[PDB]
């Protein structure tokens, strides 16, 4: 919990009354994604084999 | 009376027309803009890594190998970020 | 009148202008 | 490789100043409204480039100039003609089939670059004439006498590039960029209308065309030149070779600053040299 | 949506949005004044996308002391509430020791999204310096 | 007073990369103590206001 999270910041079990900066939120990537041109006239291997 | 009223009517004139003063408060914001655009900025820069980019370089050396890259971009932004800090420190100390 | 990408972010006053402005 | 006979007449290289052309863009990058401040190669402002001229008189004497050019690190070329004269260009080292050499030709409409260790004559040329008295067409014989030993080959861009006509001045203002970076030949061009005489004073961004990835040395470099079996100006009688006039002229890239300006739409619209 | 992106070798992370940007038709993705990647080209589609850095903030924990009581008031910075409850639902938020919202906590300052602390219309002198004029105290 | 800022040295020098950060650890509380002294330095221009 914060409270918690507080207390390992300070490095302590007290916590007197005020405002600390604890850490840093972000908002996680759901999915990842790739785009790429196109196959681009692949090779012949057909052809040979 | 009359003296101050047209001494008070002067004042809207003679704060931006004749520069000279309101310049700090000015110098102060672009001050500030200068220093964290140069901060992000910084991390533009090889340091004489392979690449500026922790993506690039993870994606074309091994790790061994990688961790001396990874470590030099580290090292470059870290000196950016203590920079910035100190800079930041002694301006406050101007400003208080 | 006149970075928030990467790790920097601007803290607003504790006194807005309207309070500045209140007090002068 | 057949040669006509002519009245040569050696090739005069003018020396004038280059203005502020050859700025190109360095990389695929969109900015608006910036001003990016970039080491490159590039051509320095008012520098000081040569000047070659391609034309066949009316007194018999035809202008048959075929110099050699080195290439050091890049290559500025300017072109100015109503008949397309230069058709391409050759890059290479000993242009011979002991090493492998780059050569690029415009045929009408189509454009052709290989890589190959031709074998080039004194003076190749392409054949530029008349098949059946009614059809224009080209013929590479007089270029190379045999290609062997290729390792790329490209035929594309089927564009006649100058098409929409001589109302000002030819609209013919070729202007082209050739670098050759960590293995990559890399042409950049520009046309634009000539607006007077000759090399206008104005700026503008050459765009990037094509990019090869040949990867082998160049250290030499020469154009190419076409003649037509007469049948060229009207009222002449002289049944011989005769070619339009043309000029070119030719710059080098040196390693520079500039401070591009792109404007809102990403294009860049002004530039200062930082040791003008 | 705040997704992993990698377009022909350039990888990043972000949310990509529909642009009104126009490039060259060489150009293939965008730099900032400071050289940061904002737009990008999709190789296929040749759509032109902005790229927006997936919502990020300080975190502060007001306290009335751990002897006082042991409740806490969560201050996200520069963010508003509806992006974080948002990504509350989604489980997207880096800490993942989400307080408890009642309706009636969540409190828009313009520091930020403060959450367990009910706003109060009257103004008293300030105790805990929140922000923008916001101040926070443990009071009935 | 002057712009009141903060840093997150993860986010700035080794941001959304797992190998990065993991050798940032080695470097200590190099990196509390630049927080500290932004965080020193906007309290006092709440002061200074
Ligand atoms: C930059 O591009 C914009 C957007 O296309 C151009 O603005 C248009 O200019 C044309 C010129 O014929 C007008 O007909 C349009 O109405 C304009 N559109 C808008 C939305 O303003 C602008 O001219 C271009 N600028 C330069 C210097 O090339
Ligand atoms: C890559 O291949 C795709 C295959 O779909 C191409 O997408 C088509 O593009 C054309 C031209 O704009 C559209 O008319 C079609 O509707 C598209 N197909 C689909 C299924 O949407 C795409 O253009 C190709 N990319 C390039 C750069 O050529
Ligand atoms: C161009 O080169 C010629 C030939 O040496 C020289 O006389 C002239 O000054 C040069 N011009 C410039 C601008 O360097
Ligand atoms: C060159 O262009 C002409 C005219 O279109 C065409 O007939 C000829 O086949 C082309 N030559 C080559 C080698 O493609
Ligand atoms: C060709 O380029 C390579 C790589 O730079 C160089 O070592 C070599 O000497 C060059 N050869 C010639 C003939 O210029
Ligand atoms: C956050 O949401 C509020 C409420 O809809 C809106 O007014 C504001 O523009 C949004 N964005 C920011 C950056 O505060």
């Amino acid at each position: 919990d914060p409270l918690s999270e507080t207390k390992c910041t300070l490095k302590s079990f007290t916590v007197e009354k005020g405002i600390y900066q604890t850490s840093n939120f972000r908002v996680q990537p759901t999915e990842s994604i790739v785009r790429f041109p196109n196959v681009t006239n692949l090779c012949p291997f057909h052809e040979v084999f | 009376a009359n003296q101050f009223n047209s001494a008070i009517g002067k004042i809207q004139d003679s704060l931006f027309s004749t520069a000279s003063a309101l310049g700090k408060l000015q110098d102060v914001v672009n001050h500030n803009a200068q220093a964290l655009n140069t901060l992000v900025k910084q991390l533009s820069s090889k340091f004489g890594a392979i690449s500026s980019v922790l993506n690039d370089i993870l994606s074309r050396l091994d790790p061994p190998e990688a961790e001396v890259q990874i470590d030099r971009l580290i090292t470059g932004r870290l000196q950016s970020l203590q920079t910035y800090v100190t800079q930041q420190l002694i301006r406050a100390a101007e400003i208080r | 009148t006149l970075q928030k990408f990467n790790g920097l972010t601007v803290l607003p006053p504790l006194l807005t202008d309207e309070m500045i402005a209140q007090y002068t | 490789c057949v040669m006509p006979l002519f009245n040569l007449i050696t090739t005069t290289q003018s020396y004038t100043n280059s203005f502020t052309r050859g700025v190109y863009y360095p990389d695929k990058v969109f900015r608006s409204s910036v001003l990016h401040l970039t080491q490159d190669l590039f051509l320095p402002f008012f520098s000081n480039v040569t000047w070659f001229h391609a034309i066949s008189g009316t007194n018999g004497t035809k202008r048959f100039d075929n110099p050699v050019l080195p290439f050091n690190d890049g290559v500025y070329f300017a072109s100015t003609e109503k008949s397309n004269i230069i058709r391409g260009w050759i890059f290479g080292t000993t242009l011979d089939s002991k090493t492998q050499s780059l050569l690029i030709v415009n045929n009408a409409t189509n454009v052709f670059i290989k890589v190959c260790e031709f074998q080039f004559c004194n003076d190749p040329f392409l054949d530029v004439y008349h098949k059946n008295n009614k059809s224009w067409m080209e013929s590479e014989s007089g270029v190379y006498s045999s290609a062997n030993n290729c390792t790329f080959e490209y035929v594309s861009q089927p564009f006649l590039m100058d098409l929409e006509g001589k109302q000002g001045n030819f609209k013919n203002l070729r202007e082209f960029v050739f670098k050759n970076i960590d293995g990559y030949f890399k042409i950049y061009s520009k046309h634009t209308p000539i607006i007077g005489r000759d090399f206008p004073q104005g700026f503008s961004a050459l765009e990037p065309l094509v990019d090869l990835p040949i990867g082998i040395n160049i250290t030499r470099f020469q154009t190419l030149l076409a003649l037509n079996r007469s049948y060229l100006t009207p009222g002449d009688s002289s049944s011989g070779w005769t070619a339009g006039a043309a000029d070119y002229y030719v710059g080098y890239l040196q390693p520079r600053t500039f401070l591009l300006k792109y404007n809102e739409n990403g294009t860049i619209t002004d530039a200062v040299d930082c040791a003008l | 949506k705040c997704v992993n992106f990698n377009f022909n070798g350039l990888t990043g992370t972000g949310v990509l949005t529909k642009s009104n940007k126009k490039f060259l038709p060489f150009q293939q993705f965008g730099r900032d004044i400071v050289d940061t990647t904002d737009a990008v080209r999709d190789p296929q589609t040749l759509e032109i996308l902005d790229i927006t850095p997936c919502s990020f903030g300080g975190v502060s924990v007001i306290t009335p002391g751990t002897n006082t009581s042991n409740q806490v008031a969560v201050l996200y910075q520069g963010v508003n509430c509806t992006e974080v409850s948002v990504a509350i639902h989604a489980d997207q938020l880096t800490p993942t020791w989400r307080v408890y919202s009642t309706g009636s906590n969540v409190f828009q300052t313009r520091a930020g999204c403060l959450i367990g602390a009910e706003y109060v219309n009257n103004s008293y002198e300030c105790d805990i310096p929140i922000g923008a004029g916001i101040c926070a105290s443990y009071q009935t | 007073s002057m712009t009141k800022t903060s840093v997150d040295c993860t986010m700035y020098i080794c941001g959304d990369s797992t190998e990065c950060s993991n050798l940032l650890l080695q470097y200590g509380s190099f990196c509390t103590q630049l927080k500290r002294a932004l965080t020193g330095i906007a309290v006092e221009q709440d002061k200074n206001t």
